């Protein structure tokens, strides 16, 4: 009953964004409620944040 | 109360060096420090990559026959492309290579006002003997980290993310200072780490000019 068909692949890149869950393997996961800029982040004594 | 001058620029690597601030009141090294960290963390001017073009190519989930890498990877590796351009805010540099081996920064056919700090900078590798490279990189001038999918033709022009930051690391410390018949003075030593496409000298005025341009609130 067809006569051809026709598949297009899209292609998405989805980036990290608040919302969606991430883990360890330790049964660690959560949900990422904020992507805080660098300068706000905890840094060292030799400035490399966290 | 006294004011600080930029004492000594100690430039030990091609990218990463000191400022040093001198003398400072107690209690003002830590605020200076940390506010021209954060100012130069956030807010500092740069040139990146924004549109590469590459002859033969339509998406970035493509390979070409030749390069060793996907085209995925060639788009990161310009990312990571450290340029510094003089006089325009916006350029186009044209990568014409051919033959085995790798393709570094180097054969990037600069004009004058377009500075490659890091030559050795790899990109992709030819790995066929009659295999060429053709691309045209757009580097434009910007601040701060403005995605792709942020902004705002052709299906050959590809976008890549810009991060518009020359500085990469930025740390500050405090510590008594040398004055003749004077204690309790303070001098802040700021140990930046950018990519070089700035000067420490510069990156220093910026963050200075744009705080006290913020204070002209009141």
């Amino acid at each position: 009953g067809v006569l051809k068909i026709v598949k297009v692949y899209l292609a998405v890149k989805r980036r990290i964004q608040p919302g969606d869950k991430m883990a360890g393997r330790h049964g660690n996961k959560g949900v990422i409620s904020k992507i805080n800029p660098i300068e706000d982040m905890p840094y060292d004594e030799n400035g490399t944040p966290v | 109360f006294l004011k600080p001058r930029l004492v000594d620029i100690e430039q030990v690597s091609s990218t990463h060096a000191k400022v040093t601030l001198e003398p400072l009141e107690r209690g003002f090294g830590h605020t200076l420090g940390n506010a021209l960290r954060r100012i130069l963390l956030s807010s500092m001017p740069g040139c990146a990559v924004t549109e590469v073009e590459i002859d033969g190519v339509l998406h970035e989930y493509s390979t070409k026959e030749g390069v060793q890498e996907d085209i995925l990877e060639i788009l990161l590796n310009l990312k990571g492309l450290a340029v510094r351009v003089q006089g325009k805010d916006e350029v186009i540099l044209t990568l014409n290579k051919s033959g085995i081996g790798p393709v570094t920064a180097a054969d990037i056919t600069h004009d004058g006002d377009v500075e490659i700090v890091k030559p050795q900078h790899v990109i992709c590798h030819l790995t066929d003997e009659n295999a060429s490279i053709s691309m045209r990189i757009k580097v434009q001038r910007g601040r701060g980290y403005v995605p792709a999918s942020t902004r705002i033709r052709p299906i050959g022009r590809l976008l890549v993310d810009a991060c518009y930051s020359p500085v990469e690391r930025i740390a500050y410390n405090v510590e008594a200072a040398r004055v003749e018949q004077r204690t309790d003075l303070d001098k802040l030593v700021i140990e930046m780490e950018t990519n070089g496409t700035i000067d420490p000298e510069e990156a220093i005025r910026r963050a200075a000019t744009i705080l006290a341009e913020q204070l002209e609130a009141f």
